[PDB]
DNA sequence: TTTTCAACATATATTAGTAATACTTTTTCTGAAGATAAAATGACTCCATGG
DNA sequence: CCATGGAGTCATTTTATCTTGTGTCACTTACAGAAAAAGTATTACTAATATATGTTGAAAA
């Protein structure tokens, strides 16, 4: 049991499980970012990686 | 029909219109032969060829004749200014003010700006500088000056 | 076709003079528990008229 | 003249409030925009220079 799964994932699988969803979902909530002025303009995240 | 509806309901309109208290209700007081979505499809088309208007005011919404002088004017007016300005000719006499045009736009002072120094090139809207503090320049219709002092 | 030339040109910087315009800046310039109190509660009483 | 009604003052609760809470080391790390002023970038000129730059194209392999 230990060997396979770490004595510490708390601080190591919760970090991954940021590093590669989290991250993705972020900008997945803010892709978008126009501010109001010449109606074509747009910049849109589309990946994140580290 | 759009010329000819379009032409004799201004014709009601170049004749009295029922002055600026008309309303949409005053349209089936005069002519309500028409049914609803079609007198409604030429006001707004006409409203959009720039053959009647649109105050807003009180109950329902109010319509006026308009003629190609100020029509061809806000026509040939941009799309920023296109609301913009009918929307301060609103006031007519007393002007509106910078920021609280920003409100009602729900644009910048970025922008506004532009389109007011190009309504000043354009002279339908002059700079008034009024009894309350000068911070303002409130703006009125270049013809008309209409104040409290 | 590809490569080297060339070649054409055009900025690039100086120093001027204008002159005029346009354009950015800057610089004003304002539109946890147990005292303390406050008030609602209420009884007391002065003081009103009337049979 | 006297019981009454009305109010004025005066105890009395219950709500809104604020000061505290064992000791010592040993490290630790004023809003924004408006107007006025100052000054400047083009905007042409030669006029020499010598790179860069682009293109192109012509010329050669």
């Amino acid at each position: 049991f230990l060997k396979v799964k770490g004595l510490v994932k708390q601080h190591l699988d919760s970090f991954n499980y940021f590093v590669d969803t989290d991250l993705k979902k972020i900008i997945k909530a803010n892709q978008l970012i126009l501010s109001d002025v010449d109606p074509e303009f747009y910049l849109k995240y589309v990946d994140i990686r580290v | 029909q759009l010329s000819d509806n379009a032409k004799t309901l201004h014709s009601q309109m170049m004749s009295k219109g029922i002055g600026a208290l008309f309303t949409q209700q005053e349209l089936q007081k005069q002519m309500g032969i028409g049914s609803l979505t079609d007198l409604m499809s030429i006001v707004q088309e006409l409203l959009d060829k720039n053959l009647i208007k649109l105050v807003k005011q009180n109950d329902e919404l109010k319509f006026q004749g308009v003629l190609e002088s100020e029509a061809q004017k806000k026509a040939t007016m941009s799309a920023e200014e296109a609301l913009v300005y009918s929307y301060i000719e609103a006031s007519g006499r007393e002007g509106i003010w910078s920021k609280t045009i920003k409100a009602r736009t729900n644009l910048h002072q970025h922008v506004v700006l532009k389109c007011l120094k190009s309504l000043e090139s354009q002279r339908y809207v002059k700079s008034v500088k009024s009894v309350k503090f000068p911070t303002r320049k409130i703006y009125m219709l270049y013809s008309l000056q209409p104040s409290v002092d």
